[PDB]
């Protein structure tokens, strides 16, 4: 049951990737899945159903005109335009797979992206000033979406799983996503509806397969899938965000996952991984795979 | 040592041409026989065969005033007699010796074809090809060209630009300089390691680009086996030190002899093949066992290093990682000390379980005795008398380091001014379309293996060697020149002045075929270094956005052509304004600000108000007409506004 | 676990400066939305000012303020209950300023006279023009039901102090006087009853 979820962000969002200064326009599926898990914990909702039966897609840009998917990692027989071309409208993406997209149209598609503007807020901490100290400045990354634009993701699951996702997203609207939430950022409104277009892209048969979410297979699946693939291996690191985990905040175990949009000739099922070390509760990372079939 | 003799003879096969300019081959054999070490049979046979060993002859096939020549021959005789010797690991000093002297000498003189190839380039290509042919023959004319005797091998680093700006920003100015230097020297170390395994000289490295190497290797299967061993070794070493933060890929393509000569246009298409393989390998970039290694880490670790943000490696009390702390420490030594020493023990790690540490000239020789196979790289040293050293070019110009008391202050001394606003000027410059130009900089007919190497070598010298001479006499500190992209920090007044001087020197160097776009910012001294680079890079991005030659000065709105900023603003308008204030007692900063308020006002009424202000201002008639005329024109107004601002900034306090 | 949406308008009684260059130009621009260029009041400024005023009133170390505004101390990790969105310039005020052709942000010229040379140094600051209005959204998270009333009384005291206090910029010199009008208090998430609860 593929459901399109569209997030329109009222206030700017941080969506940090490596620091507080930098801001990402989107987030990977692991971040959204962690937010869903946190929300289910707050709402006293079971985690097993969400962990097992739910496979979600990375968040991707969309405008009033087009919904943008990640550029597939396929061989190109100029190249700077394709490097600049990160997202392709779904109708254009099938043409890109067919290889009809030239460099000029690639640059035109890349400039067509009007997701929003990335800024940097400069803030201070005045806590030391009271205790005979000096204030200290810092910076928070931000990304403000244009009024028509927003982010979206596709989620597949059982009917009960979809309803639980609806409730969790209704709560996440006010909980927020990204960094420096509960400090002025990350507030969004969500709308979940079935999308015929996405279902048409979902149902497809091709020689090649492309990830829609950041994922990594188990070793047994890795042996078969790794061969004949073009992928980007991205590191997923972070600090645990919980009160129950430890007395003081502890970093998560470093993970490495195939970036969304990577092309595998052999598909692999995803696995929910545990990046906890010596903690009171296991810290979950989402590495399940959302697949699109294409022909090159 | 027949292969060793071949390299000595091949590089010196055209030495007889120089004395002829003062059967050139017979004279060269006569000239070379004078020096006792250069009397081996292979060395002498190589010189004679070139005009018509056999490998020297076939290798050459693939590839002013006489008094000035005579003095150079006289100098060459002195260097050959006292400084130069024949032996293993002594060819590197000879190859440096050829480069210093034979760069100006053309390969062919009084010939209809273009004299676009230097004698050093001609000798270097012949020497590299000669070794490649010898290795293939050890593996075991017109038909010789057809068969595939050479491999085209290139290696490219990955995430080099990401690594440079990995700075926390607690110590960004020093980190940015050293991290770029480490990537540049680590690249040289990788090239030297590969050549050592293949038993090839630096001649086989046809050209280098920042983050990239371009090498010509023999097609022998033994050399192909080494590439498999060398790539696998360096692939694991980077994984050990930098967990996916850095990577290298090596791809080799077999090329025939006619391909090197560019017969039928196969030369240019040859590189495109290797680059596509190189990019395909970057697509995979890791293996199954390497992937399982990354996720097999047991314990994340309590604390992490600020710059690296890596917790697996040992973290010290000051929260710097083992790699990070050395990079910060190595930053001070690199500018002070010329010699780079690849010692088994040092600050920044290098492959093959070695380390990189900057040492003095006495420290360099001390390191040589301590450990065998120690490599020494000198910085900006044109002398070739020193042995076991390869000269590495880097741009390290700091005005603060001139004075030990000023070196304590650092960039803070730049804002220290008697007059003018205390501000720090930031310059971020990049060559326009250099990646595209390097393909299209030379016509396909003119394009050759020796042609392209000269292009890269000339650009490399200007970025690093010539830049230091340009900035001479200015309060400017070069963070790094890297390759085509520059980063400089200095006084706002001198950064603007030298950016114009850089532009005019670049035009003469490139004969107008190349332009570079830069962004200039103005910041206080206390302003963070990281924010200076980030915001000034966007300014460059504005100048780069416009077609070809553009500069972004200060605010984004103020974008001007390099000729426009130097001539239409500073000289046409600002200079008359400067003499105006001094000459007129009535005129004061107050007059400038009042004109500036009338300017920057879209309403055309302010143009009349300016004329009213100018009428009673008691300014000179010629300037009064000039200022009025500039204000009316839409473009000239922007220039007039900038002219006042520069004068206002220059005259503060 | 419930959430309480607070919907409100902040009225600029005196020119507001939240900070966040070229010669002769305002060197102290206020925070603005990067796209719409409408000046905003960062939710961090509201949260920090409220926390500071609560610290002064109660006295940070105090358990009540720490639960309301988040705690990261070892062994005392507490989620922030007050999630305050950045204030957004209101639509009604935007129309009232579009009428009569009034700019959204006034510039104030100020000078400092030195105690030694008696010379004056001039600063141009940007202030949100008096009479503006910023919609404010606050999410209160009901981590524990027993503490809701106490937390809301603490919020009320913080709001009252901020009414008598300023918001950002130099408020001892007149800037930042604001008044909070709360359009509604409502339980967006959960079954909790917030009808009796008033922020002011």
């Amino acid at each position: 049951v593929v459901k399109l979820v569209k997030l329109t962000f009222k206030s700017p969002v941080h969506f940090g990737m490596k620091r507080l200064s930098d801001s990402n326009h989107t987030i990977a599926a692991d971040t959204l899945f962690s937010a869903l898990i946190i929300e289910a914990l707050q709402q006293q909702l079971e985690l097993s159903h969400l962990l097992n039966n739910l496979v979600i897609t990375d968040l991707f840009p969309y405008n009033k005109t087009s919904y943008f998917l990640p550029k597939p990692l396929i061989r190109i027989e100029g190249y700077k335009a394709f490097k600049k071309l990160t997202y392709i409208p779904v109708e254009n993406y099938s043409e890109y797979l067919r290889g009809e997209i030239d460099s000029l149209e690639a640059s035109k598609i890349a400039e067509s992206l009007n997701l929003g503007k990335a800024s940097l807020s400069t803030k201070v901490s005045l806590q030391a000033v009271d205790h005979n100290g000096e204030s200290e400045p810092y910076s928070v990354g931000n990304f403000t979406f244009y009024p028509e634009s927003g982010l979206y993701f596709l989620a597949k699951g059982n009917a009960d799983t979809i309803g639980q996702l609806e409730i969790l997203m209704h709560a996440l609207q006010y909980s927020g996503i990204g960094g420096k939430r509960s400090a002025g950022y990350g507030q969004f409104r969500c709308t979940i509806e079935d999308s015929g277009k996405f279902d048409s892209l979902l149902s497809q048969t091709g020689n090649i397969a492309i990830l829609l979410s950041s994922a990594m297979a188990s070793d047994e699946e890795l042996v078969d899938c790794l061969e004949d693939a073009r992928y980007l291996l991205k590191k997923r690191t972070g600090f645990v965000q919980s009160k129950t985990y430890a007395d003081q905040l502890v970093k998560k175990k470093d993970f490495y996952a195939f970036s969304a949009g990577s092309t595998f000739y052999q598909k692999f099922n995803g696995k929910i991984f545990d990046v906890s070390d010596n903690g009171r509760h296991s810290v979950y990372r989402y590495a399940k795979a959302f697949w699109l079939e294409g022909k090159i | 040592n027949k292969k060793l003799e071949l390299m000595y003879g091949s590089l010196l096969h055209d030495i007889g041409k120089i004395v002829y300019r003062s059967t050139h081959s017979k004279i060269g054999s006569q000239f070379l026989n004078k020096f006792k070490p250069f009397q081996l049979s292979g060395i002498v046979d190589s010189v004679s065969y070139h005009h018509y060993a056999y490998i020297t002859y076939i290798a050459d096939n693939i590839a002013y005033t006489s008094s000035q020549y005579a003095a150079l021959v006289n100098k060459m005789t002195d260097d050959l007699s006292n400084k130069l010797k024949v032996g293993p690991d002594s060819f590197s000093s000879l190859l440096q010796w050829t480069e210093s002297l034979w760069s100006y000498i053309p390969s062919s003189t009084d010939t209809n074809q273009v004299m676009d190839v230097s004698l050093y380039d001609h000798s270097k290509i012949t020497c590299a090809i000669a070794s490649c042919i010898y290795d293939y023959l050890t593996e075991m004319t017109k038909q010789f060209y057809q068969e595939d005797v050479f491999l085209l091998v290139s290696l490219d680093m990955s995430g080099i630009q990401d690594f440079i700006y990995n700075i926390s920003g607690s110590k960004a100015l020093k980190s940015l300089r050293s991290r770029s230097f480490y990537l540049e020297t680590m690249l040289e170390s990788l090239v030297d390691d590969l050549l050592s395994d293949l038993e090839l000289s630096r001649a086989n490295l046809l050209y280098t680009g920042g983050g990239h190497a371009y090498l010509l290797l023999p097609n022998t299967e033994r050399a192909r086996d080494v590439l498999a061993s060398f790539e696998g070794e360096m692939k694991e070493w980077f994984i050990k030190i930098f967990k996916t933060d850095l990577s290298v890929a090596i791809a080799y393509k077999a090329c025939t002899g006619e391909d090197l000569m560019n017969s039928n246009g196969t030369y240019s298409d040859l590189w495109q093949t290797v680059s596509r393989k190189l990019s395909d390998k970057k697509a995979h970039k890791y293996s199954l066992n390497e992937i399982k290694l990354f996720n097999s880490t047991i314990h994340a670790g309590t604390q992490e290093c600020k710059e690296c943000l890596r917790s697996d490696i040992d973290i010290s009390e000051d929260s710097l990682c083992k790699i990070c702390e050395g990079i910060i420490a190595i930053s001070n030594d690199l500018r002070d000390y010329s010699f780079f020493v690849v010692s088994p023990e040092g600050k920044v790690p290098l492959p093959r379980n070695r380390y990189l540490s900057v040492e003095n000239q006495d420290g360099a020789e001390r390191k040589i005795k301590m450990n065998k196979e120690t490599r020494i790289y000198s910085k900006n040293q044109p002398f070739v008398g020193k042995q076991l050293v390869t000269n590495l070019w880097m741009c390290d110009y700091d005005f603060s380091t001139l004075n030990p008391e000023t070196k304590k202050q650092g960039i803070a001394s730049y804002v220290n001014r008697e007059v003018g606003i205390p501000r720090l000027g930031v310059l971020r410059a990049d060559i326009d379309n250099l990646g595209t130009t390097f393909i299209k900089g030379i016509p396909e007919q003119y394009r050759s293996i020796s042609r392209t190497a000269t292009l890269s070598r000339q650009l490399s010298m200007f970025f690093k060697f010539e830049l230091s001479n340009i900035l001479k006499g200015a309060r400017i500190s070069v963070i790094y020149s890297g390759g085509d992209d520059l980063f400089l920090i200095g006084a706002w007044d001198d950064v603007i002045s030298k950016a114009l001087v850089l532009r005019k020197a670049f035009t003469r160097f490139s004969a107008g075929k190349l332009t570079f776009s830069a962004g200039i910012g103005m910041y206080p001294v206390k302003y963070p270094i990281s924010k200076m680079a980030s915001e000034t890079g966007v300014l460059e991005d504005l100048a780069k956005r416009g077609e070809k030659n553009q500069v972004a000065l200060w605010n984004d709105s103020k974008v001007f052509g390099w000729s426009q900023l130097e001539e239409q603003i500073l000289k046409e308008k600002m200079i008359p304004l400067q003499e105006a204030l001094t000459n007129s007692q009535e005129h004061g900063k107050s007059f400038l600000y009042k004109m500036l308020e009338l300017l920057r006002n879209e309403d055309q009424i302010n143009i009349a108000r300016l004329a009213y202000l100018l009428a009673r201002s008691s300014l000179s008639e010629e300037l009064t007409q000039s200022i009025f005329a500039w204000s009316q024109n839409k473009q000239q107004k922007v220039e007039l506004i900038t002219a006042i601002e520069y004068l206002v900034y220059q005259i503060r306090e | 676990y419930s959430k309480i949406r607070i919907v409100g308008k902040i009225d600029v009684l005196t020119g507001l400066h939240i900070g966040g260059s070229m010669i002769g130009a305002i060197a102290s621009p206020v925070v603005r939305d990067p796209y719409s260029r409408l000046p905003i009041i960062p939710g961090s400024s509201i949260k920090g000012k409220m926390r500071s005023l609560l610290a002064k009133h109660i006295g940070q170390d105090a358990p009540e303020i720490l639960r309301l505004f988040g705690s990261s101390q070892k062994g005392a990790i507490q989620s922030s209950r007050l999630q305050i969105s950045d204030a957004f310039f209101s639509k009604a005020s935007q129309e009232e300023f579009d009428k009569k052709d009034l700019a959204y942000t006034e510039t104030k010229f100020e000078n400092t006279i030195s105690r030694l040379t008696a010379v004056a140094n001039p600063r141009q600051i940007e202030r949100v023009t008096r009479g503006a209005s910023f919609d404010f959204h606050i999410i209160y998270n009901v981590e524990n039901i027993n503490e809701v009333m106490a937390d809301f009384e603490n919020i009320k005291t913080a709001i009252h102090l901020l009414e008598n206090d300023y918001l950002g910029g130099g408020g001892t010199r007149g800037n930042g006087r604001i008044r909070f009008v709360i359009d509604s208090i409502d339980t967006v998430v959960g079954d909790f009853d917030s009808s009796n609860l008033s922020i002011k």
